[PDB]
């Protein structure tokens, strides 16, 4: 059966060096946003923190 | 000899061109417009899932 | 080659275990675990799958 074998075998190959990865482990990023804004000023007062 | 003249005989070359019209060819490219904004959004999404 | 597709056919969430912690294994986005981020003002919740 070595002929009807390698089809079955070549035909796995394709699929699992396309479909397959050797693992690795990233930080996953979570897209939040945090932001500050500038402000008008005046002659005596102070501007709000960040 | 013959005078006439007119705005054509007095004129320019149209300096015309043939543009594409997908005639007498086996395949056309599936028009896929993608405006600047979208690019940027793409671009701006890839950056951050990275 | 059966784990290979198994991996990516079963939609199930499945357990395991490194050094005294436990957590979720993935399919692809079937319901559970972090939901999808946001794209061009496409919001996904929990629920979506693939």
């Amino acid at each position: 059966f070595a002929e009807s074998i390698a089809i079955y075998n070549e035909a796995m190959d394709n699929l699992i060096q396309l479909l397959t990865y050797p693992v690795t482990v990233p930080v996953e990023p979570v897209v939040q946003i945090g932001e500050t804004t500038f402000e008008e000023a005046t002659e005596l007062g102070v501007p709000r923190g960040a | 000899a013959n005078r006439t003249v007119s705005p054509s005989t007095q004129g320019v070359r149209p300096a015309m061109r043939q543009m594409y019209n997908g005639r007498n060819v086996a395949t056309r490219p599936i028009p896929l417009i993608v405006d600047t904004s979208e690019i940027r959004a793409i671009m701006a999404a890839a950056a951050d899932a990275r | 080659f059966r784990k290979v597709m198994e991996a990516l056919f079963d939609n199930r969430t499945r357990r395991a275990n490194i050094r005294n912690q436990a957590y979720n294994v993935y399919p692809l986005y079937n319901g559970d675990g972090v939901p999808p981020p946001r794209f061009k003002n496409n919001v996904f919740d929990e629920t979506h799958s693939h």
